[PDB]
DNA sequence: TTGT
DNA sequence: ACAACTGCGATTAC
RNA sequence: GUAAUCGCA
């Protein structure tokens, strides 16, 4: 269960997202996670 | 069940993500967690001792960390060891980018 | 990956920008699935930018300003449509949503679809 | 890895055949010379480590 | 097909299993089959002995009932709004004796509130005719419970039940709380769901530590035993109940999943509480007022049984098969029965006969006390296939008490037949 | 204050952001009669009932009428204080509710139903009235235009009601670009008329 | 820290006695941290 | 908390439990009251703190463990972030209507004549097409 | 030097 | 009288 | 093994 944004995202966004996804998932999942937001980031950059 | 996460999952169990979740597995069952670290220094310490000549290649603690997740219900391989079936041959190794 | 992040949810030239004169005078694709989108986007059927709507199953979990509906269209059977400024909810008469179609574009449903399918993948993989 | 004479010459041994690392005990040179040069200046340092179980002292040189 | 406990029953709904799998409770290694008497869970995978407990069931913390025991009634699963009246009703109650009158409020208040686990949940909870409880029990079954303790205090506990409800839910109690229990029947039900179903153990969530009862779903659809194969841990770090198999036993496919209620009372706490009665209770008492004693020792010797008076068990080992007479009803009689330990002094023959002649006598008397026998108890029994759930359970008391005096003659017979060898 | 506690099992429940309306239902087999009678307004889960607002003339006879509701999805981020708490919470969070009566009575079953669009009576939470909606008839055939194809069009926030043919529609698509655009313009000239250069220009 | 020999000339004719409940030192006398793992519980 | 929160008969959080952020929002919704909480201040030894005292650790989310050396850990947390006239414009073009008898004259510091303004004016810009205050 |  | 960033690497001069 | 001097980040 994750939200949908249809807004632009920012380093604070982020922040705030990560941190929620910690607190939900716990660092194991936001480590898989934040690898693969960074593979996506580097491919569309 | 998502149709395209194949190479994702194989890619998780072959790089060794699979330590990292049982790590936390085994931490989420302990108040303390340096008692932990002191007890899996001493479970490998005894693994090494028992059998010298099993080890140098095949890492103790990975051993002990894969009996206390296959006596959990879960299946692991021993010490989170695997090997290449693609490999070509004797004396090739693969470049890990 | 900040930057490829922000090119992915930016959004898309929604006002005078897309057009040149009023539509009053006077978005065009329709896609199931978020895998249709997306092997349309890698078949550059439809740009990162391009308006789309898709459809979802029950959820409402579009995070989006506290607005009234723009228009709502009520036929004589029963069904009223309901249009909203980033998403259309079609019911019926006994007050059931039959179908919810969201206005994105490829870059949300892509990141969505990644951070789902990383966080199933790790479910899968622990198994 | 840095001082103790005794523990890294038992460190390649313990390596090559494989056996655990015993836990050095010993204090360092670095601690010794120091013991010596503060005696050297006229002043004492002593480990004097006590046993809980039976309330004796130890020194340990 | 191999004959298993779990292959006569049948599989349970899928749906069961799945409004708790989208919650995210997690079942690894068992089976949910319904039956005649209800749900049970039993095992689908074979276990060898192992070193440390193996987790079967993860029940999250958002999807039970949890009321603290001492006076600031701190409910963590945070249901109940503030200012509602129903904390005012829950409140308004002895913080010692009377705990299920609090979980029942939080039961009914759970029902009606929305988007709550419970809501679904209590389709699958027994009914009020499949409800055991003697709380939902006519006076034909308490006249018919042959014990006058018993029958008094269940009918008094069923007393406080309708004054409690008479007082509390008068006509001028608003309606959010009239549509609770509208009727005592719905109330003195969830009284029984909170007595039948109620676990005591304590939790620690964040930084507090405390003992409460809770109401955890698909924790009690396991059964009772006196040789329990699992107990209920608490994780606190992911805030969840689980459900881990004793370490060192071995699990086989088509076992029980059995857990412990009140480890150490007798039959009439069961009867009163979950209304079940076991006919292999080992601590169960029987009153003998005779001067004769028995010795103690020479008891435990000859039926095999080894330990300190607080642990009594048979030792299989010694008993190479054979002797299956040993059981729990045999350590309750060793427990209850009068015995005497002087030292390393023999004991006499002569006075060992006699005195299990005297216990003999006081047996028969006992057993002629209560108008019937083990026969006609077993053939009313069989002769009411489909019949209220509270006679069958009373009947089931009265042939437990009445087989446990018969167990208790025949192992004094035995005694005193191999006392001589 | 009536302060007599009604019956609500007698009555049509219906629920608001900020208050609950009652109508007394007749008996029927399908719950779409409704008596303006007798109607009452109470707060959000409340027992003190009370008289709404009648700010238009009400039907006094027994009438088959649709619900509708009118809102915004209000889609809020919790804060997380448990492992597995929600990320989200998603409200309905209803704001107008509409009443349109059946064409002659009929009902949902019958062969020929349609909704009579002449006949809506709204409901609004915040000021605790009911009234009748004002509709704009522009489809051709005066009163002899066949209900089987209409369109109730609702804009302005529920206060602006237009029925015309169901042909003459326009897709979501279209709507939005049209406020999307008329937004735009306006932001636009906003901007613009600060520069000194504004007065001589062309908008292209 | 700062003032080495002032304080090592006022422990000597003092005779003080040191418990070693501090990191540094166990760091000095090259033993185990009572920190972490080092903490026996 | 080191003492009991109470709104009425409930009691919203009692002692011995770590305040979070949903409870932080319950208490500034119900206006709570000067609240005790634990502190290293309110510690009875100044050799050692307890896991009480601290609270919450900073790392993972949860009461400090045993054997935990917080003390190097503060040090170093604020050590390494130690390295780190309004003026009304006119909006249009256009001419400036203003009733000069509640102004009074006075000399800006610039050397500029201004007229200061002590009471609530409305003055008018008269522009083409619009009037702007 | 700069300040302690 | 006392102290004023952390380390690394290169050279030449004793 | 110590200094001097420069560079590095």
């Amino acid at each position: 269960n994750l939200v949908f944004h249809n807004k632009a995202i920012n380093g604070t966004a982020m922040k705030r997202l990560i941190s929620r996804l910690i607190d939900h998932f716990g660092m194991a999942y936001t480590s898989h996670i934040l690898d693969q937001v960074k593979t996506l980031g580097f491919q569309q950059a | 069940r998502i149709p395209f996460l194949e190479e994702q999952v194989r890619k998780i169990r072959d790089g060794g993500k699979l330590l990292t979740m049982d790590i936390h597995r085994l931490l989420l069952n302990e108040d303390n967690r340096f008692d932990f670290v002191n007890e899996i220094a001493a479970e490998a310490k005894q693994y090494v001792e028992n059998n010298r000549d099993e080890y140098g290649a095949k890492k103790a603690i990975l051993h002990v960390l894969s009996n206390r997740m296959n006596d959990a219900g879960v299946y692991r391989a021993e010490a989170y060891m695997e090997s290449d079936p693609f490999k070509p041959g004797p004396g090739y190794m693969k470049d890990e980018l | 990956m900040l930057i490829g992040l922000y090119v992915l949810t930016s959004g898309n030239h929604r006002g005078i920008c897309v057009n040149r004169y009023n539509p009053c005078n006077r978005k065009e694709p329709f896609f199931s699935n978020s895998y249709d989108a997306i092997g349309a986007y890698r078949q550059k059927r439809i740009n990162l930018d391009s308006p789309l709507w898709l459809r979802w199953r029950l959820d409402q979990r579009v995070i989006a300003s506290r607005e009234t509906p723009i228009e709502v269209h009520y036929e004589s059977l029963g069904t009223f449509y309901e249009i909203y400024g980033h998403y259309l909810i079609v019911r019926s008469l006994k007050k059931q949503i039959l179908f919810i179609y969201i206005r994105t574009t490829v870059g949300h449903i892509a990141l969505y679809r990644e951070i789902e399918e990383a966080i199933q993948g790790f479910s899968r993989a622990y198994s | 890895k840095s001082d103790h004479i005794r523990a890294r010459q038992e460190v390649l041994g313990t390596t090559i055949i494989g056996g655990t690392i015993p836990n050095p005990e010993d204090a360092p040179e670095s601690f010794r010379l120091l013991v010596r040069e503060l005696r050297s200046l006229a002043l004492e340092l002593n480990h004097f480590l006590v046993s809980e179980k039976n309330f004796q002292i130890n020194r340990k040189e | 097909p191999h004959d298993t406990p779990a292959s006569q029953l049948e599989l349970a709904d899928p749906d069961f299993y799945k409004i708790g799998y989208v919650r995210s409770f997690r079942a690894y290694g068992i089976e949910f089959r319904e039956g005649p008497d209800g749900y049970g869970v039993f095992a689908s995978r074979d276990v060898e002995p192992l070193r440390r407990a193996r987790v079967i069931m993860e029940i999250p913390l958002e999807l039970m009932l949890t009321i603290s025991k001492k006076l600031p009634w701190m409910f963590f699963p945070d249901i109940i709004p503030v200012g509602h009246p129903i904390f005012d009703i829950i409140n308004s109650t002895n913080p010692e004796t009377d705990s299920d009158l609090r979980l029942a409020c939080l039961l009914l208040y759970a029902f009606d509130c929305k988007d709550n686990f419970w809501q679904l949940y209590g389709d699958f909870l027994p009914s009020d005719d499949e409800c055991t409880s003697f709380l939902l029990a006519t006076e034909e079954d308490l006249l018919e419970l042959q014990d006058e303790k018993l029958a008094s205090t269940m009918r008094e506990q069923q007393q406080r039940a309708l004054e409690f409800w008479e007082k509390n839910w008068h006509s001028a109690v608003p309606l959010k709380i009239k549509r609770l229990a509208r009727d005592p029947e719905r109330f003195i039900w969830a009284m029984c769901i909170a007595q039948s179903r109620s676990i005591n153990l304590q939790m620690r969530i964040g930084a507090l530590v405390q003992d409460a009862n809770l109401l955890v779903p698909y924790a009690d659809m396991m059964n009772h035993s006196f040789q329990p194969n699992c107990f209920f841990h608490w994780r606190f770090k992911d805030r969840m109940l689980e459900v881990m198999i004793n370490a060192g036993q071995r699990i086989r496919k088509g076992d029980e999943m059995t857990v412990d209620y009140m480890a150490g009372q007798k039959n009439n706490f069961f009867m009163q509480r979950y209304g079940f009665s076991s006919p292999v209770n080992p601590w169960d008492v029987i009153h003998f007022t005779g001067d004769a004693k028995i010795h103690l020792d020479t008891f435990l010797s000859v039926f095999n049984i080894s330990g300190l008076p607080g642990e009594y068990y048979h030792n299989s080992r010694l008993s190479n098969d054979g002797d299956s007479f040993v059981d729990g009803a045999i350590i309750a009689a060793a427990r209850t029965l009068p015995t005497w330990s002087d030292g390393d002094l023999p004991p006499i023959p002569s006075l060992e006969r006699k005195a299990v002649k005297e216990l003999q006598e006081e047996c028969h008397q006992m057993l002629a006390e209560f108008p019937t026998t083990s026969d006609e108890d077993q053939k009313i029994l069989d002769s009411m296939p489909d019949c209220r759930r509270t006679l069958e359970a009373a009947i089931k008391y009265r042939l437990h008490r009445k087989l446990l005096i018969e167990k208790v003659i025949q192992a004094l017979d035995i005694y005193q037949d191999r006392i001589l060898f | 204050i009536v302060d007599y506690r009604i019956n609500e099992e007698e009555f049509h429940k219906i629920s608001l952001l900020d208050c609950d309306f009652f109508i007394r239902k007749p008996p029927d087999p399908d719950n779409d009669v409704y008596d303006f009678r007798e109607m009452y307004v109470t707060p959000p889960d409340t027992d003190i009932y009370a008289i709404p607002r009648v700010l238009a003339p009400m039907p006094q006879k027994y009438i088959r009428c649709a619900m509708s509701d009118y809102g915004c999805y209000n889609v809020t981020e919790p804060p997380i204080d448990a492992p597995r708490d929600p990320m989200y919470k998603s409200e309905r969070e209803v704001s107008k509710v509409f009443l349109t009566k059946h064409y002659r009575n009929r009902r949902a079953g019958d062969p020929e139903f349609a909704l009579d669009f002449e006949e809506i009576y709204v409901i609004d939470s915040k000021t605790k009235s009911i009234t009748r909606a004002k509709v704009v008839v522009t489809v051709p055939g005066g009163r002899n235009r066949d209900r089987k194809n209409d369109l109730l069009v609702i804009r302005d926030n529920g206060n602006s009601f237009k029925i015309i043919p169901s042909e003459e529609r326009d897709d979501p698509t279209t709507v939005i670009e049209k406020e999307e655009w008329k937004k735009s313009r306006q932001d636009m000239e906003r901007h613009l008329r600060k520069l000194r250069d504004f007065s001589v220009s062309n908008w292209f | 820290f700062q003032e080495t020999a002032r304080v090592l000339a006022k422990a000597a004719l003092r005779g003080r006695i040191d418990w070693l409940k501090g990191l540094k030192e166990n760091v000095v006398l090259g033993g185990v941290i009572p920190v972490g793992t080092g903490f026996k519980g | 908390l080191a003492d009991d929160i109470y709104m009425g008969p409930r009691c919203i959080a009692t002692r011995n439990q770590d305040i979070g952020i949903g409870l932080v929002n319950r208490f500034i919704t119900f206006r709570a009251q000067p609240i005790s909480i634990r502190t290293p201040f309110t510690c009875r030894s100044t050799s050692w703190i307890c896991r009480l005292c601290y609270g919450r650790s900073p790392t993972h989310g949860d009461l400090v463990e045993l054997g935990e050396a917080v003390g190097i850990i503060a040090g170093q947390s604020i050590g390494e972030p130690g390295t780190q006239a309004e003026h009304v414009r006119a909006p249009s073009n256009g001419k400036i209507k203003f009733n000069e008898d509640l102004v009074h004259p006075t000399r800006t510091r610039h050397g500029h004549p201004a007229f200061l303004c002590s009471i609530d004016l409305y003055v008018t810009i008269e522009s083409e097409d619009i009037l702007h205050n």
